[PDB]
């Protein structure tokens, strides 16, 4: 059922603007998304690192509570690897938790939402898409 | 605005909606979200609209990932 | 996971939602408010609110305080 | 979910005196509360113990009704074993119940909530804080 | 079918000197027995607080493979706590440890199996054996 | 001494003992202890026969309870 | 719990015993060794030997050492 | 059960060098060392990194077989945002890789072990030990 892994960028910008256009498109997909747990580390850091994070960690857990976490795996870490060795010889630079989220979802053929897809077009053989 | 109280029903907690606070007729099935001690009742599909509303973050809440990288 | 889908049910005149046992509330709780915001019902364990147990009843001058723990 | 582990003292503490500064600290940090069950044993035998021990257990189950208990697990033993070892060896004495209780905390990496830090600093890879 | 609890004496009583009585007895009753975490966490001590934990531990571990290990629970801790209140008044002294042993089994009615019963003796409602 | 190899068999991983090492024949069940990587394969009812013999605790482990109280 | 009984079955000219799910290997080991003691039969991956890793084969130069965390 | 978490930075160190202290602390405690999912990945990407990445990984292979390799989950995540946000405001800096490291140690309470101490000394609630 699972289809689709949010990146962290689109959580944040979903968490931080709650935009209308990702009101309807959340809803219709409910059921079908899921994070990794590298996304949950850098909103939650967020929230932390708020002046309330009570405040803001209560809006995340409610987002968590609808979308499926993903635990990083052996096979996340093993396509990570390769992602990343690939990344060094292409010269393309992706960000170290970026990195993390690709082989993530290369490793269980989920489909990537994100709203800068720039980033992610240098790794090969993933779905990407752009909520926002 | 008042009160109610579960049930063991069908090997399942459940709940009886009173009547004041039912359902519009045309919500044959409803998400059920767990958040804490609190459970959401959200029409199928219909399932983020209470998130989007209120539950505002702060202000100050970092758009920067801060990414090293 | 969190997320958990579930029907709907009409019984004692008073239509009805099942908890599956993903979303199924603590045993403990005994009784349980319904709270109305658009279509979304939200259920809160009912006196679960800390400011009315710290102005509730209060407990007698006869607690021990010390916890006459062995030492 | 759940942050904060709260101590044996601090509990008695707000049971009796219900200080107003602790309210706060528990509105604002409500649902991330939890005690072992080794905390409830102290409290239902304090209670017990007491002139009016239907009374003073009522107001003790109020207030367990609101925190989750936390079962003593093989984890928690194994942890307060070695706390235990650990303080032996360096001489910092510290009581069976509150080490116990901190086996609990560190076992699950909860915060230490108390009102005697100087008891718990002792124990190491612990986080304390002191709510009062 | 889990019908014994075996507190902390016996089973350093065996783990120390692995005696032959209770060898067969062991045997016997395999699946029929089960530990307290209190009594875990007092094993897991003794070893950890040995020069060879190491090894200590290894033999913990191949013993509490065999036994089942129960995790206390509030049952146990409000049985304690009722346990600990009697033992005031009556003005018997019991181990704080032993204390939450006997009020684990009286909760989920276990048979406590002892080498020293006098101790235990003191709690009322309880069935104590002797294996050593 | 030598090897073997596992294989999921009604849906457990299951053993082929050699008859290198088999059991004896008067054996029909058999406990198995699971503790780290290693599994004891131990007959039913002598179960605790592995630990008794041999797996010496260490000479200074602590007889002492040292139980405050 | 940790015990768990299970029965014995003669296959493939072996005595063979099933591994129920609480003692079930890891899927990893693909091999096993059995150890003979008393009656008791121990079952220990095959290879998991730390000292034979260590003096096994040992790896390139072009391993970079440097992390290259990012930072 | 599992008392270590082998960090990223011992985990090469051993590898390359083969250290004799290392095999003795590594025999001592066979059975109780672990390795968080982010570490594989690093490794992996060093070894497919190299000119030879089949003869790299297969040593790595190795490696890994005899440790069990601990699946990131919520709970690292949560704890891992924590250790950066505390981290963050403290001003001490430490890597993106190493942070998540520690937030798995934490979460279930292990020892880290890396040969980099001051680096890890500076997150809170966690215990370091160095192997090398």
């Amino acid at each position: 059922m699972l289809k689709f892994m949010l990146d962290t960028n689109i959580c944040i910008f979903t968490i931080k603007n709650k935009p209308a256009s990702v009101r309807e498109r959340f809803n219709l997909n409910q059921g079908r998304m899921c994070i990794s747990s590298v996304t949950l580390m850098e909103v939650i850091y967020g929230a932390e690192k708020s002046q309330m994070p009570e405040r803001n960690l209560a809006v995340i857990e409610g987002f968590v509570s609808r979308i499926d976490v993903l635990d990083y795996d052996a096979a996340a870490a093993t396509h990570t690897g390769q992602i990343r060795a690939e990344l060094a010889l292409q010269g393309r630079p992706v960000g170290p938790f970026d990195q993390m989220i690709a082989g993530h979802a290369r490793s269980r053929g989920l489909i990537i939402v994100t709203n800068n897809t720039r980033e992610f077009e240098r790794v090969g053989g993933l779905r990407i898409e752009d909520w926002s | 605005h008042m009160e109610t109280t579960e049930f063991l029903s069908n090997r399942s907690q459940a709940v009886r909606l009173p009547k004041a606070v039912a359902l519009p007729e045309n919500v044959k099935r409803v998400e059920v979200i767990a958040v804490g001690r609190t459970r959401i009742i959200t029409p199928a599909g219909e399932t983020w609209d209470e998130w989007f509303d209120g539950n505002s973050v702060s202000a100050d809440f970092m758009d920067n990932r801060e990414q090293p990288g």
